């Protein structure tokens, strides 16, 4: 569950037992806020997907860049052994 | 009404936590011994008997093939 | 383990309390102490025990009526005469010992001598004068018009002493308390209040001389002694279940939970005391600067966390002692569903005697206990109750050092080994009174004086 | 530029940056330099004499 | 006043050996349950090991000669060669 | 018996180390080795792997910041007792811009967006917690020393606590 | 139970920022159940006394048999697929650092799930079945009489076969049992999020998670029929569809591909013993990963440079499994091995200030 | 010896709110005194279980707070 001062509740009724786990989460608003919203059957369901697609793979693609390097590496590592396993057999073997 | 007021906890607010405790000291003693375990077997077992062999060389301590313990 | 000595140069520094055998019989003990107050009385041992069955409560009637007239004055002199010298009779009797005492200036102990002295040799015992009291000590008798701390105090010794005297209440039964006569009441004077069986305390501004020499004079035709008393074989302990169930006196209920202790006089007295200091006092109505969630007091501490409600509104130790046996136990006060958890909790603490005591709670425990017993010697009405209590219970009066060289050895250890002979897996008595529910058989709460653990 | 020093932590591990941690303070702390504008809280208050004036 | 202050601040310094030691205390508690944990033990493993070590373990009161009249092993009851 | 001469030998060793300063508060001179390896070592290390290393992961983590809008300290989380134990304390001018940070933050990574450009140009290493970390800290550590300096023997499973010490009830898979 | 299936999937709430790798778990609770349900029917028609014949059995006589012989074995590579993409999640979030319950309740199922498949291998009584147990069981020949009680035999026979089918038909169901102490953990702590900190932006599980869990799980279910029908990738060795021999070894004697990774530190490693603890260090360390820590922070969303070296080290031990034993794979096999130590070493060790 | 006092100290001013040693009567018996001493009107001995917190029982109040919940709320499941 969150904190005891999140969880802490301002009314008295008593938690249903089917919602324990929904009153476990419960935080503690400071300042207010105001939320809002609009019911699904009233807007566009896909658009956002395509709004969003250049940004989301542009900040996904930067941020894997980090395992260039890393999977260079490796990479390097796995022709290394590969032409060194080459060369050991048909030493050992080939004439 | 209003933000509630500042007060802190009546603690101790940590124990109980035990078993966390056991599973640490034993997953760690494991471990321990099996480093040991490979390093002595893996790297300093066969250097050992490398060594035995070289001082045999000198043949003045040549084990008995007729001992037949 | 041993820390040191916690004994003091102060406590040497007291002034020593002279006791002398006249040559009746009587002791007469004195301490000194630069006040402007006195405290003289005559502490006598007799009490509800030495009574028989048909005669239980000749005692407690006799106490009552021994100041309302003498044969010499009449009960509206003696009280002006008390009020006029600025002084005021007092006087108890319980089961083993009585006392008669007057809180006097200095100017008054001696002339108090004389009328404690004529109101315990001449008692005028006026039929009316017995039958009024009747009528008070009948009201009294009644358990509406009791207290239930009172109830589970005469309770807990109806059920542990089932075969012995000490089972007999003090006020005594109301069959009896309807019957007595001046004659009961004339037998008793003759055949309890005897020289051999007197202690006269004088606390204050006193002269050991003089209040000897007064005490002869005034004392000189009192009874020398009485026949021995008899012979009897150590009070048997029952481990027995007295509880009344009556869930029409609201939430609150009333346990007590004893165990067998040990005599004033036995070698593990003072690791009693301190067993009973460990475990404690506890009230939600007056925790102290300690919350009760951060106590010391570990029977306190996890009784506090209980359901983030606390399941002990209010319990005390006790520790009881005779001639020849003890009660050492708990009383509880506490919420009808609270039972079972408070119950279990003080078990399991004194149970943890035997097991898993800290250095930490003994030590605090023994300065806990100092600081009670060196505070009650505050005032001469203190002192001289601590004289004649002790003088009767041991024959001598243990000085503040004492106490503190024997309670030095006393620790977690010695704790732990009088607990594991006397306490562990040994046999409990419970009483009780109130919606109770949830208070176990006795045999469920009787498992709980061991552990699996350790 | 940030005020964060980033090679705060040393020795082998994996890297982290943070402000904290859960060590015990001894009963005699180090006096803070408040007049510098070092921070005063919790050990280095109580049990030092930084707070007090003339 | 100050010099109260440090005996009341340092007289908890050593809160680490404190609580070692109370756990060395539990640990102390625990130890007599070895004496029924071992020959528990050995009571549930004795089939595993040789018949020379089952009468070296029971100290010569256990030989073959105590196998049951009906051996699990038919083949082997009254010795290892049978009865005769 | 054994645990008796043990514990008078535990007794008298603390006893010889009481007032110890601790190692950190001690004025300690490098060994002539441990110079050595400082002055060759260390600033080829610095140069080559470990400053660039930590540099190129310290801006990231500043970038990451500032694209969620938030501070350093508002990354902790309140599953550590110290951190829930201070945010009992921090007075609600604080709280109320940590909570709207916060929950930017979440739309903003939960949206796969990021803040905007105009609205990045802020130190997020500024230590506003430490405060009251401190505070929490000396707090635990007291509790720590006044009232849990022993294993205690509680009776177990009862009340909805296992006994071992926990102090919610239903906290654990066995008080379920 | 209707009251505690309405708190834990109605009104149960979660985070809104999750990725679909938070879909991961439910996908294993799923195709857990397919693999429990489609091996209780392959029993009705399995003959133990001979799991070679068993099998072409099913797959010629019985009506739709090949379904459930095929949807068995490629569904038992899908659970492993899905459960080490769960156990890579973790340990790229760090999730293990405050959720440690529900770290030690996974590796339980993950312990259980180990004996599970490699049991099942043997009952499909092939080449590589025989010669796979007879290896591994050798690696206990120092514990003395334990090889006798285990195989009831002096070389694994039928016998065998009896005994370890009941560890397969019952260990199973203790794992979904296990689930429950997983799921009961998880919604006690609750779950982490993208973010390292604790928001308030949960939404009801039903309406929302489960609407996207169904869509992960189908478009995974898309990929699962293709290899299901036409066998896209080789995920079983044909050498096990050879008779058993007892005087022949195979060509190669390895496990599934997802034991490969413990098969290689075996093969690489001189002595048989420390190959046996090697394996035992690597399953048994990840759990104490945080437990040094003394920060106040969870080292989590930083480059992960430390995570994408392990992750990459597990698939090159597992390619190393793959290759016959040539001396020059055992050297960057053992190179590995210390590689991986290390980077383990820097995930336990706290850090010094400077 | 024996203990003359209750285990549980008062710790509670013995003169009352504007009374003094002089005007406060004789504080031994006195009805208003706190430190009368009881009257044994069934005999002597009671006062060892006696509770001597003049406020009554008020029973299951909590004492239990660490702060976890506001008065009049009831925790469930102690959450
Ligand atoms: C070099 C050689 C090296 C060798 C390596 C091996 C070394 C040997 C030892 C290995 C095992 C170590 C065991 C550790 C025990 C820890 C105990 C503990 O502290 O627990 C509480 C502790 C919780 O800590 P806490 O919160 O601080 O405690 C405070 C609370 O009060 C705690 O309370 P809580 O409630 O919060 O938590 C309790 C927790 C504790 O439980 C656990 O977490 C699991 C603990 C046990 C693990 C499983 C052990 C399995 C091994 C035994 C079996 C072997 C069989 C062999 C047979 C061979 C035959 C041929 O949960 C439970 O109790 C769940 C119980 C569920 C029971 C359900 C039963 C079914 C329903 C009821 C009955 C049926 C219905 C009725 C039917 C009637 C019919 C009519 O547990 C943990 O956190 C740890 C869990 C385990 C994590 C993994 C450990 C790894 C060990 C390191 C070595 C691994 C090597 C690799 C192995 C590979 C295998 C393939
Ligand atoms: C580096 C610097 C220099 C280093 C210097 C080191 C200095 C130490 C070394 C020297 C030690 C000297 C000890 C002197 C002993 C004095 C003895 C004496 O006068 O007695 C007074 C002494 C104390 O009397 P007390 O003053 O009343 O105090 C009572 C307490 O016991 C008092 O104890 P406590 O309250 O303090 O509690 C601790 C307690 C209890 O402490 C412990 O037990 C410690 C438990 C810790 C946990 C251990 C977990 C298990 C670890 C296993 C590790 C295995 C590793 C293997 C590695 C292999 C590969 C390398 O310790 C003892 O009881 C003391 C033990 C004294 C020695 C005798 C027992 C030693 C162990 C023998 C084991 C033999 C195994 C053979 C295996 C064969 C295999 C084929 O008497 C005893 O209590 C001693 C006996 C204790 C029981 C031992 C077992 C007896 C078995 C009897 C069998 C009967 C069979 C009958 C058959 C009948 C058939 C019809
Ligand atoms: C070559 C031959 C070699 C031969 C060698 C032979 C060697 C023999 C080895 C024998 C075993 C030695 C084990 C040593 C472990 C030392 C660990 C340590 O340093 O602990 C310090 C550590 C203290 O840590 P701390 O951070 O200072 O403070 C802890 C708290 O946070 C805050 O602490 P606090 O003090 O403030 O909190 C208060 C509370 C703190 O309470 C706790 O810490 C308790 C924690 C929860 C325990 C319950 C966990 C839930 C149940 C788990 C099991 C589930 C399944 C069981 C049934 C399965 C059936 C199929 O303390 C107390 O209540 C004090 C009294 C405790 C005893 C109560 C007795 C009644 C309950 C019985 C259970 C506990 C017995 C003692 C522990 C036994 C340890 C083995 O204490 C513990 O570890 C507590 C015990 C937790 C582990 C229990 C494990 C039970 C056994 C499970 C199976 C294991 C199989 C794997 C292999 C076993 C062999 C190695
Ligand atoms: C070679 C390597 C060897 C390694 C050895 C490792 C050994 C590990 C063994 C683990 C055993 C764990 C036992 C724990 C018992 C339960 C916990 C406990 O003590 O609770 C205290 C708690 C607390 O008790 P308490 O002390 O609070 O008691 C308060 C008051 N009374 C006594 C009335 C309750 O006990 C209980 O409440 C639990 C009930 C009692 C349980 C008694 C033991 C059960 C025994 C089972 C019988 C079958 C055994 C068969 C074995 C055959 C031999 C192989
Ligand atoms: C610091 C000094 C300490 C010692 C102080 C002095 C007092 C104690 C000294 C004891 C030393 C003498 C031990 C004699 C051992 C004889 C063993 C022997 O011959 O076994 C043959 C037996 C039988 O041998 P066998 O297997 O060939 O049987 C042949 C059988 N027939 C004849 C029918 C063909 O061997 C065994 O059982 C092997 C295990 C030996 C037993 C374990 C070791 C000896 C234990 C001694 C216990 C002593 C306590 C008293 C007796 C208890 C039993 C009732
Ligand atoms: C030779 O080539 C190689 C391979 O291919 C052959 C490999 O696969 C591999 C890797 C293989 C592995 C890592 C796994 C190998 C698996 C093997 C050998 C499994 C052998 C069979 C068993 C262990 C079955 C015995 C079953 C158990 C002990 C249960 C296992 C689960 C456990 C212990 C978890 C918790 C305990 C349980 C669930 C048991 C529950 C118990 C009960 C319900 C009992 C109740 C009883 C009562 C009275 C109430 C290597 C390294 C290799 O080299
Ligand atoms: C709290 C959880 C507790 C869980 C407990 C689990 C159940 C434990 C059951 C205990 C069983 C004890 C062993 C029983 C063995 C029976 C022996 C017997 O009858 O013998 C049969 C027969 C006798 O043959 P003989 O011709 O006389 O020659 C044999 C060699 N002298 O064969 C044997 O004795 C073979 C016995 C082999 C036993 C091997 C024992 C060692 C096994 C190691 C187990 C390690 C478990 C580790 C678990 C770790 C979990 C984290
Ligand atoms: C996570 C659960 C399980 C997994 C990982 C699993 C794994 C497997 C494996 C890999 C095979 C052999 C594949 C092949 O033949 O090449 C197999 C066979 C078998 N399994 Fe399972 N199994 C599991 C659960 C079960 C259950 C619950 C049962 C029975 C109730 C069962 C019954 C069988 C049977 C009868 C066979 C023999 C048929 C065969 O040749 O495939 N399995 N198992
Ligand atoms: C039979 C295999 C298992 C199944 C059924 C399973 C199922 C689940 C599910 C449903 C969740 C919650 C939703 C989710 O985060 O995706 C989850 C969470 C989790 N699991 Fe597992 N799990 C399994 C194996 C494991 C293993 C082996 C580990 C550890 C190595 C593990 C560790 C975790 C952790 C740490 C979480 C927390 C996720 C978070 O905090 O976001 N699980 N698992």
């Amino acid at each position: 569950p969150n904190t005891k001062r999140d969880i802490r509740r301002l009314g008295s009724y008593p938690v249903p037992p089917e919602s324990k786990n929904f009153w476990r989460g419960r935080f503690q608003v400071p300042g207010g806020q105001i939320q809002q919203g609009v019911s699904p059957m009233q807007q566009k369901i896909f658009f956002q997907w395509w709004w969003n697609l250049p940004t989301r793979y542009f900040w996904r693609f930067t941020k894997w860049s980090d395992f260039l390097i890393p999977s260079l590496m490796w990479y390097t590592g796995f022709l290394m052994c590969k032409n060194d396993v080459e060369e050991g057999t048909r030493s050992r073997y080939w004439y | 009404i209003g933000p509630p007021l500042r007060t802190a906890q009546i603690g101790p607010t940590v124990g109980g936590n035990g078993g966390r405790t056991f599973v640490l000291y034993l997953t760690t003693t494991i471990n321990v011994l099996i480093a040991f375990q490979v390093s002595w077997a893996c790297y300093l077992q066969p250097r050992w008997r490398s060594f035995r062999s070289d001082m045999l060389e000198k043949f003045p301590s040549l084990q008995p093939d007729m001992d037949e313990k | 383990y041993y820390w040191g000595s916690t004994v003091t140069t102060e406590m040497h520094n007291v002034s020593p309390t002279q006791v002398t055998r006249l040559p009746n019989g009587m002791r007469v003990a004195t301490q000194f102490s630069y006040t402007d107050s006195a405290t003289v009385g005559l502490w006598i041992d007799a009490g509800a025990r030495y009574e028989t069955k048909e005669s239980n409560g000749t005692a407690h009637f006799l106490e009552r009526v021994l100041y309302l007239g003498t044969k010499n004055r009449s009960r509206d002199q003696l009280e002006t005469e008390v009020e006029n010298l600025g002084a005021n009779l007092n006087s108890y009797t319980g089961r083993e010992q009585t006392a008669f005492y007057a809180k006097t200036t200095k100017d008054g102990i001696l002339p108090c001598i004389d009328i404690l002295a004529d109101c315990i040799l001449n008692p005028k015992l006026d039929g009316d004068e017995i039958e009024k009291e009747r009528v008070r000590i009948t009201q009294d008798l009644q358990a509406v018009n009791q207290s239930y701390e009172e109830l589970l105090y005469d309770k807990v010794h109806t059920a542990c002493y089932r075969d012995c005297s000490l089972g007999q209440t003090v006020i005594g039964p109301e069959e009896n308390v309807a019957t007595i006569k001046r004659d009961h009441m004339v037998n008793y004077l003759y055949n309890n209040f005897t020289a051999d069986r007197m202690v006269l305390v004088a606390v204050g501004p006193v002269d050991h001389a003089q209040i000897v020499k007064e005490a002869e004079k005034k004392f000189a035709n009192i009874r020398p002694t009485a026949g021995p008393r008899m012979l009897e074989e150590k009070p048997y302990f029952c481990a027995s279940e007295l509880v009344y169930r009556n869930d029409d006196m609201g939430p609150t209920a009333h346990i007590a939970i004893a165990y067998e202790g040990v005599p004033w006089r036995s070698p593990d007295y003072i690791t009693f005391m301190l067993m009973n200091a460990i475990i404690g006092s506890y009230d939600k109505k007056n925790e102290g600067l300690v919350p009760g969630l951060q106590s010391a007091n570990r029977i306190t501490q996890t009784g506090a966390t209980r359901m983030d409600v606390g399941c002990f509104d209010y319990y005390t130790g006790f520790n009881i002692a005779y001639k020849d046996t003890g009660l050492f136990g708990f009383y509880i006060a506490t919420d009808e569903v609270a039972v079972e958890h408070a119950v279990g909790d003080l078990m399991f603490g004194v149970t943890s005697f035997s097991y898993s005591l800290t250095e930490e709670e003994v030590m605090k425990a023994k300065r806990e206990l100092k600081t009670n017993f060196f505070s009650g010697l505050d005032n001469t009405t203190g002192v001289a109750e601590d004289i004649g209590r002790q003088i009767l219970a041991y024959g001598r009066r243990l000085s503040p050092a004492e106490f503190v060289e024997r309670l030095d050895q006393i620790d977690s250890q010695e704790v732990q080994r009088v607990a594991w002979n006397r306490l562990h897996d040994a046999e409990i008595t419970m009483t009780g009174v109130g919606p109770l529910h949830g208070l176990l058989q006795l045999w469920d709460l009787r498992r709980q004086t061991w552990w699996w653990r350790y | 530029k940030t005020r964060g020093d980033p090679h705060i932590m040393r020795g082998w591990g994996e890297y982290v940056y943070c402000h904290y941690e859960h060590l015990r303070e001894p009963v005699f702390p180090r006096k803070p330099d408040v007049a510098k504008g070092e921070l005063a809280a919790g050990a280095n208050v109580t049990r030092t004499d930084v707070w007090k004036r003339e | 006043t100050l010099a109260v202050y440090h005996r009341l601040w340092g007289m908890t310094e050593q809160f680490a050996a404190r609580k070692k030691w109370g756990w060395r205390q539990v640990y102390h508690r625990m130890l007599p349950f070895q004496i029924a944990l071992y020959p528990s033990l050995m009571w549930y493993l004795f089939g595993w090991f040789d018949d020379p070590y089952k009468e070296a373990m029971t100290l010569g009161i256990w030989n073959v000669s105590k196998r049951s009249l009906y051996f699990w092993d038919p083949l082997r009851s009254g010795g290892d060669k049978g009865w005769y | 018996s054994f645990h008796r001469a043990f514990a008078r030998v535990v007794c008298n060793y603390n006893k010889s180390i009481e007032g110890s300063v601790p190692w950190y508060q001690v004025k300690r001179e490098k060994s002539p080795f441990q110079q050595v390896w400082d002055e060759v070592f260390t600033p080829i290390w610095f140069k080559l792997v470990k400053g660039p290393y930590e540099r190129w992961e310290y801006n990231a983590l500043v970038a990451r910041y500032r694209g969620m809008g938030i501070m350093a300290d508002d990354a902790m989380n309140d599953k550590d007792m110290i951190v829930e134990r201070a945010l009992d304390i921090i007075p609600e001018d604080i709280r109320i811009q940590r909570y709207r940070r916060m929950m930017r933050g979440a739309v903003l990574a939960g949206r796969k967006l990021h803040l905007p450009l105009e609205l990045q140009n802020y130190d997020p290493m500024v230590p506003y917690m430490a405060p009251y970390i401190e505070e929490a800290k000396f707090q635990m550590q007291e509790e720590q020393e006044l009232l849990a300096y022993h294993p205690w023997d509680r009776r177990l499973y009862t009340a909805g606590v296992s006994g071992f010490g926990e102090t919610s009830m239903h906290s654990t898979f066995l008080t379920m | 139970f209707i009251l505690i299936i309405k708190d834990n999937i109605i009104l149960y709430n979660i985070n809104d920022s999750i990725n679909y790798l938070w879909n991961i778990g439910y996908i294993i609770m799923v195709v857990m159940i397919v693999q429990v349900i489609t091996g209780i029917i392959i029993n009705l028609y399995m003959n133990i006394n001979n799991g070679y014949k068993g099998i072409i059995y099913i797959i010629k006589e019985i009506y739709y048999g090949y379904i459930l012989r095929y949807i068995h074995n490629n569904n038992s590579t899908l659970i492993y697929v899905v459960v080490y993409l769960h156990i890579i999640r973790n340990l790229y979030y760090k999730t293990y650092y405050y959720n440690i319950l529900i770290w030690y309740s996974g590796m339980i199922m993950l312990y259980q799930l180990i004996i599970i498949g490699f049991i099942g291998y043997i009952l499909g009584w092939g080449q590589l079945s025989y010669w796979g147990i007879t290896v591994i069981i050798n690696l206990i020949s120092g514990i003395p009489y334990l090889i006798l009680l285990i195989s009831g035999n002096y070389y694994i026979t039928i016998v065998t076969i009896k005994r370890l089918y009941i560890v397969h038909f019952i260990l199973p169901i203790i794992l979904i049992y296990v689930e429950i102490i997983h799921v009961y953990y998880i919604h006690y702590l609750i779950n982490n999020n993208i973010v390292e900190y604790n928001v308030n932006n949960k939404i009801i599980f039903n309406n929302y998670i489960l609407v996207k869990d169904n869509n992960g799980i189908i478009f995974i279910l898309n990929i699962f029929i293709l290899e299901l029908n036409n066998n896209i990738f080789i995920i079983a060795d044909n050498d096990n569809l050879i008779e058993i021999n007892i005087l022949v070894t195979p060509i190669h004697i390895i496990p599934e591909w997802y034991y490969l990774y413990w098969y290689s530190i075996l093969k690489l490693l001189p002595n048989k013993y420390s190959g046996l603890y090697i394996v035992v260090n690597s399953i048994s360390i990840i759990n104490i990963l945080s437990e040094y820590k003394i920060v106040i922070s969870e080292y989590k969303n930083y480059k992960n440079i430390i995570w994408y070296n392990q992750i990459i080290q597990y698939i090159s031990m597992i390619y190393i499994g793959i290759q016959l034993p040539i001396i020059e794979y055992i050297n960057y096999g053992r190179y590995i091995i210390i590689f991986n130590i290390l980077l383990l070493i820097m995930y336990l060790y706290p850090k010094k200030k400077k | 010896p024996p203990i003359q006092k209750p285990l549980l100290p008062s710790g509670r001013a013995v003169l009352k709110h504007g009374r003094s040693m002089l005007c406060s009567g004789n504080l031994s018996y006195d009805v208003n005194s706190t430190i009368k001493a009881p009257e044994c009107k069934r005999g002597m001995g009671f006062t060892q279980f006696k509770r001597f917190t003049p406020v009554p029982i008020e029973s299951g109040v909590s004492v239990g707070n660490r702060g976890w919940f506001f008065p009049g709320v009831i925790p469930y499941q102690g959450h």
